[PDB]
């Protein structure tokens, strides 16, 4: 009852699941949409440049 | 622009609608004297002096 902490490396497995999907979810489709080779950075140049 | 005769207007990474029209944060404008038999020589991709 009252130990639910770091050592428990069974609780530490539900903290990685979660985690596992966040970061799969948030972080790779996020940082994923950003930019790729290096000019086009964010949009594809529609007007503000090109 | 209005005021001259331009010879050849080649914008690069930017259109020449745009570069009258967009904002940004500092212009640098440089001029000099330049004949138009070198206008080849003038360019980013070329092995002239």
């Amino acid at each position: 009852q009252t130990g639910f902490t770091t050592t428990n490396e069974a609780f530490q497995k539900v903290q990685d699941a979660v985690n596992n999907n966040a970061q799969a979810l948030s972080k790779l489709a996020s940082e994923l949409s950003n930019t790729f080779g290096a000019i086009s950075a964010s949009i594809g140049d529609i007007i503000q440049r090109l | 622009l209005s005021l001259f005769s331009v010879n050849d207007f080649t914008c690069s990474q930017i259109s020449p609608a745009a570069i009258a029209s967009n904002c940004y944060s500092s212009l640098i404008l440089d001029y000099f004297s330049y004949p138009l038999s070198m206008k080849s020589d003038l360019s980013v991709s070329s092995a002239g002096p």
